[PDB]
């Protein structure tokens, strides 16, 4: 099943299918696909978590009285391409309105934020903001 | 890198030497220096050559197949066996050794084609050797029949003895450390 | 005779917990460790947060701000940095003294890297005959370090100072 | 998963590692860590070599490189590494064989592609500290035929030479016949074209 | 020549003479250890360096795709004609051309240089 | 006799135990019931200049593992037990060291494929959204 | 292009 | 953007510096966190001249991150926690049948003979810091953190992972005495397989 | 120059600041010329 001699056609033939899946701009491409899908999740999980308490407040017997809030981002989201217009109505954002009217071509960014309150009265809550 | 092979030495030209010349530097890439023989020397080859061995910087590391500290309590003891015959012959009718012996052994094997090459005489080296640490090294030297061209150095007897009542206690490099440093001296900065 | 050709098979057994825990206890063997002369040994957790973490917060602490400076200070002190670390022994290494203070003295840290996808078995000879499996619970490198007299820091600094040392450095060793 | 991957393949971790025993091993080096030592490279060298060729569990981005006078296996997964596509020889043979571009050249309604081919093992992706490592063959009809023997050790071959020009020197004709700094205008007087 | 390690406190031993007796005793600094050097020899430099890189060489180089092979110098030891041939491949080497054959085959690992 | 002193009594008696790597499907599959107090046969087989070792899997765990030994000349490895009374044990020098590897070779690598997929449940990626939050 | 001693 | 390789070694020859053979190993978290620190392992010039100089010859010295001035290397190998000179030679020389390399490990060894210590080690690293260090405690404290995050990241940044960066610095150190034996030949900047 | 069976007459260096020490000002007006004639006519261009 060797290809002799007709090898310039095959040669060809595998280039063609090369350039076929993978266009000539396929690095860009893929590297910014990284980016959203993998790169921003995990700058957000990476991130520690934010720990926050009161200065000993109300001067009273501050048995760790003050509440400790504790903030831990989580499940990043991308929305697709988006305008806001002067009614503040969303819509859709083709390229080429960005290139005419000098619009930006951005998408919004969401991310679930669980807060948790714990100011010792023996229970902790742990409220959920979806999609912030 | 387009100049010629004719020229058989690296020669500095176009805009660096430009510049080098223009701003005067101290130091040029490539300093050179042509010489001009006199007489004789200019038209026989072997007298050139004798002309070059006196201009060219030729130290002891040039000329050195290796070196090695020994050792050696006893010189009669010879631990190496080589040297045990013009050891001997040394010491039939020794010298220097009423002061003493330093027990410590710098043993040096000169290569003999770079000894020929450059016609340098062990009995020269030895010299040289001699004038410049003064009285503090003792040279033996090969014969130059031997195979294998030896030269064993060893501490001043005097400095050994250190002919002091009080002696000190500084005890500075004691003898093989300082044996080290006159090994590296002797190396970088004989000018044989 | 039957050793050219015995075949030795025995149960396994795994106890679901054991009263005990089970550890590794690793020494290089350039140490060459013997155990003939060691007739007593101490393994404690070591303090090194004396100098570095605890008791250092001594003198400071204990100075005696009291009322709103008491409540300023307090405050103060934990929002300047991020609350200094106490002890918390079970996370820290061991130290271990054979023989005393007269033996040789090792120290154990544990493997930092965690064994995710591997485990490790002990297997014991019991008069029962079956092989008892215990975990791993943690394992340890020991390394010992010399009896032998140890440059104070003041004066290690003033010798370093001088770092071109032509006289012997054994004789300054013997000094010390 | 190629750090799971080299435990399960007799892998010695740097922390059990005995000192005296790295000299006559190969260190194994992932991402610039020094994982641990291997006691026979060779072996760990092919069976990383077939599952990135099988894409099992390596994927095709990794590299991997065996520096065999230094005694060191690299693994690399890391990004930015620019790879070249390079078809396979294994013994003289290319690996690409004439079902391959059968398959290839009705490629509509069979749906094979690229993706199929590298999936199939017959070509690869390597990048320079690979390239270090590889024989290559310009043409694979001439180099791999039986010759005055010059190698016959090739392990990859190229596609086509023409494919080392960029974009822009791509649409030079008959480039190999002009002087390279002429190559290099028209490279820069061809953006600036008009069309 | 080699350096020698002190059993009680594991570090490197330094040269020292007794001058009692005369002498050559390896003792530490930092613990009294001393022991009696065989060697006799403190410090070797060659400043030559004529030191054969046939020592250096591995054997698993011949498994190497990119070095060229010869069926032309049969092996010695085994009598295998193919053999990888190479230069020093070292910095320092001064200037050879020297060819380092190594032998192919299987465990042999034979390396000679004509 | 004190809380530190370590009870070297197994290191006097000189008892010798055996360390092995096993992975980790086998130690979960141990894991699971764990309290049986079962879980498989260990078959060491000699001959004239030639021994083997071979564990073999439980019928009721399962709903051959060759061992692969290796020298400790290099390193010197005891065991000591941390007593839940504070007292500290020896319990014996290890004398030999062994490998468990895997009989399978291709089906495994499917097994260990979905080991590799469980462990990355807990990766999170960026999830796109068809419509904008309000 | 042409040799040492020429041009590149 | 072209940049050189991170997590690897790579040794250098530069004339103007008075280290003869420097050895660079830019570090970074895995990509992801925390900018790329350098550590310079470099051997110093057999040049300079001296009494001792002349007899140590070569002497290694570190570049640690965050340290203005350069810290002796086995003094660094005895912060990490390998007081023992062999220890710190059996992660430097792999083989310690080779004279040679020995030999050029023997100088910086020289050097550093008055630290024994890990904790003196520690404030001493802390005390040429280019920070300010008020006291011993706060100093050694300091010079450890600085040791267990800011110096080889990529090898480890807690968990106890002293003996991976203890062999990956002696690897570094082994690379660059070869390199100064000539074993090895001195790594190119321009390779692309470096410029990631 | 000192140097037995070395011409005094004719040698001379390449550096201009030696000169300048070991011969005098006039000495390195004729070097100077000399050296920048060479590096002008080794291409063989010819400057008045
Ligand atoms: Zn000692
Ligand atoms: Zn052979």
């Amino acid at each position: 099943e060797i290809t002799p001699d007709l090898w310039q056609e095959a040669c060809w033939i595998v280039i063609s299918s090369y350039f076929d899946e993978k266009g000539l701009v396929r690095q860009q491409l893929d590297s910014f696909d990284e980016f959203i899908q993998m790169s921003v999740q995990r700058i957000v999980e990476d991130a520690p978590p934010i720990d926050l308490q009161a200065e000993a407040q109300h001067a009273s017997g501050e048995v760790e009285e003050p509440p400790r809030y504790l903030l831990k981002f989580e499940q990043i989201y991308l929305s697709k391409p988006t305008h806001w217009e002067r009614d503040g109505a969303p819509s859709p954002m083709m390229p080429n309105e960005a290139r005419l009217r000098n619009l930006t071509y951005s998408a919004p960014l969401y991310v679930d934020i669980t807060k948790t309150v714990i100011k010792e009265g023996e229970e902790q809550l742990q409220t959920q903001h979806q999609k912030t | 890198f387009h100049y010629a092979g004719v020229s058989a030495k690296n020669v500095t030209l176009g805009v660096p030497r430009l510049k080098e010349l223009i701003n005067i530097s101290k130091k040029p890439k490539t300093p050179s220096l042509t010489v001009f023989l006199l007489g004789q020397s200019a038209r026989d080859a072997e007298r050139a050559k004798d002309i070059l061995c006196r201009l060219e910087h030729t130290t002891l590391r040039k000329v050195t197949a290796n070196t090695a500290i020994y050792y050696d309590p006893n010189p009669q003891s010879t631990v190496v066996a080589e040297d045990q015959e013009w050891v001997n012959v040394y010491y039939e009718m020794p010298d220097f050794d009423v002061a003493r012996i330093s027990p410590w052994l710098l043993r040096v094997e000169l290569d003999r084609k770079h000894m020929t090459d450059r016609k340098l005489t062990m009995e020269q080296i030895a010299e040289k050797i001699n004038a410049g640490f003064g009285d503090d090294l003792n040279c033996i030297f090969n014969d130059d029949n031997a195979e294998k061209l030896v030269l064993r150095i060893r501490i001043m007897n005097s400095d050994e003895n250190k002919m002091q009542e009080e002696e000190e206690v500084v005890d500075k490099m004691d003898d093989d450390v300082f044996l080290r440093c006159i090994e590296s001296n002797m190396l970088t900065d004989m000018t044989l | 005779g039957p050793s050219s050709q015995n075949v030795t098979e025995y149960v396994v057994r795994v106890p679901k917990n054991t009263t005990k825990k089970y550890n590794i206890m690793a020494f290089n063997a350039a140490d060459k460790v013997n155990f003939a002369t060691w007739n007593q040994a101490r393994l404690e957790r070591d303090l090194s947060n004396k100098k570095i973490y605890q008791e250092e917060e001594m003198p400071e602490s204990g100075a005696g701000s009291e009322f709103n400076r008491k409540l300023r200070e307090e405050a103060r002190r934990k929002k300047y940095g991020i609350v200094l670390k106490e002890f918390r022994p079970e996370d820290q290494p061991w130290l271990l003294r054979v023989n005393g203070k007269s033996g040789r003295k090792f120290k154990g840290i544990k493997k930092g890297g965690v064994t995710e996808n591997t485990s490790y078995y002990i297997f014991t000879q019991c008069p029962d005959g079956a092989f008892e499996a215990f975990p791993v619970h943690n394992w340890y490198n020991f390394t010992p370090l010399a009896r032998h007299r140890t440059l104070t820091a003041e004066e290690a600094e003033e010798e370093w100072e001088r770092r071109n040392k032509v006289l012997n450095h054994f004789s300054i060793m013997q000094q010390r | 998963p190629i750090l799971e991957f080299l435990e399960e393949w007799s892998m010695e971790n740097l922390e059990e590692i005995s000192p005296a025993a790295i000299a006559d091993a190969t260190k194994i080096f992932v991402n610039g860590c020094w994982v641990g030592i291997h006691k026979d490279p060779e072996q760990l060298m092919n069976t990383l070599r077939k599952l990135r060729r099988q894409m099992d569990i390596i994927v095709s981005e990794v590299s991997m490189i065996r520096d065999i006078r230094e005694r060191e296996i690299r693994i690399y997964t890391d990004a930015g590494r620019i790879c070249r596509p390079l078809l396979i020889v294994e013994k003289q043979k290319l690996l690409l064989k004439k079902r391959h571009i059968d398959q290839l050249k009705e490629r509509e309604y069979n749906n094979y592609s690229w993706q199929d081919l590298v999936a199939s093992g017959v070509v690869e992706y390597i990048d320079t500290l690979e390239e270090e490592t590889v024989m290559l063959a310009m043409t694979p009809d001439d180099l791999q035929e039986k010759e005055v023997a010059y190698c016959s050790t090739y392990t990859h071959c190229e596609i086509h030479p023409s494919m080392i020009l960029g974009v822009c020197a791509s649409i030079i004709p008959f480039p190999d016949h002009n002087q390279s700094p002429r190559n290099t205008y028209q490279s820069a007087m061809g953006k600036q074209a008009m069309g | 020549v080699g350096i020698r390690f002190c059993q009680e406190c594991n570090n490197m031993l330094y040269p020292k003479e007794d001058k009692e007796n005369r002498i050559l005793l390896y003792a530490c600094r930092n613990c009294d250890y001393q022991q009696e050097a065989d060697n006799s020899c403190i410090y070797v430099n060659k400043i030559t360096h004529e030191v054969d890189e046939l020592t250096q060489i591995i054997a698993d180089v011949s498994q190497d795709p990119t070095l060229p092979r010869t069926e032309d110098h049969p092996c010695q030891k085994c009598g295998h004609k193919e053999a990888v041939f190479f230069q020093s491949h070292s910095a320092r080497a001064e200037d050879a051309m020297r060819l380092y054959y190594v032998c192919t085959a299987p465990h042999c690992g034979h390396r000679w240089t004509e | 006799a004190e809380r530190g002193e370590l009870d070297l009594t197994g290191a006097k008696q000189n008892t010798g135990v055996w360390l092995v790597k096993v992975p980790k499907y086998l130690s979960q599959q141990w894991a699971k019931a764990s309290g049986r107090g079962e879980v498989g046969k260990l078959r060491i087989a000699k001959t004239q200049g030639r021994t083997e070792v071979s564990f073999t899997l439980n019928e009721d765990l399962a709903n051959e593992h060759p061992f692969v030994l290796q020298s400790v000349g290099g390193q010197t490895l005891t065991v000591f037990t941390e007593s839940s009374s504070d007292k500290l044990s020896l319990e014996g020098i290890v004398v030999q060291r062994a490998e468990c590897r895997p009989a399978a070779s291709e089906n495994y690598m499917r097994l260990k494929r979905l080991q590799i997929e469980e462990s990355s449940k807990p990766v999170r990626l960026s999830q796109q959204l068809d419509k904008v939050v309000t | 292009i042409w040799g040492i001693g020429c041009n590149p | 953007q072209e940049k050189m390789a991170t997590n690897t070694v790579y040794v250098f020859a530069k004339k103007d510096s008075k280290y003869a053979y420097t050895g660079e190993c830019r570090s970074c978290l895995e990509n992801s966190s925390r900018p790329t620190s350098t550590i310079w392992v470099s051997m110093l010039a057999r040049g300079g001249q001296g009494a001792k100089k002349s007899a140590i010859g070569q002497r290694i010295v570190a570049t640690l991150p965050y340290i203005k001035q350069e810290v002796p290397i086995i003094i660094v190998f005895r912060a990490l926690g390998f007081v023992s000179d062999r220890d710190i030679l059996e992660h430097i020389i792999y083989d310690f049948e080779d004279p040679e390399m020995m030999e050029m490990v023997k100088p910086s060894l020289d050097e550093a003979f008055v630290i024994q210590e890990q904790n003196v080690a520690l404030n001493f690293i802390g005390s040429r810091g280019a920070k300010p260090g008020v006291t011993k405690e706060k100093r050694i404290k300091y010079a450890k953190e600085v040791l267990q995050k800011e110096m080889l990241p990529h090898v480890g940044v807690s968990d106890f992972c002293e003996t991976k960066k203890a062999y990956f610095l002696g690897y570094m150190v082994h690379r660059l005495l070869l390199a100064a034996l000539g074993r090895r030949e001195l790594d190119d900047r321009d390779h692309y397989g470096n410029k990631r | 120059l000192s140097e037995k069976d070395v011409d005094p007459v004719r040698t001379t260096s390449n550096d201009i600041v030696e000169i300048f020490t070991v011969l005098g000002i006039e000495a390195v007006r004729k070097a100077l010329e000399r050296e920048l004639y060479h590096v002008i006519s080794f291409d063989g261009s010819y400057v008045n």
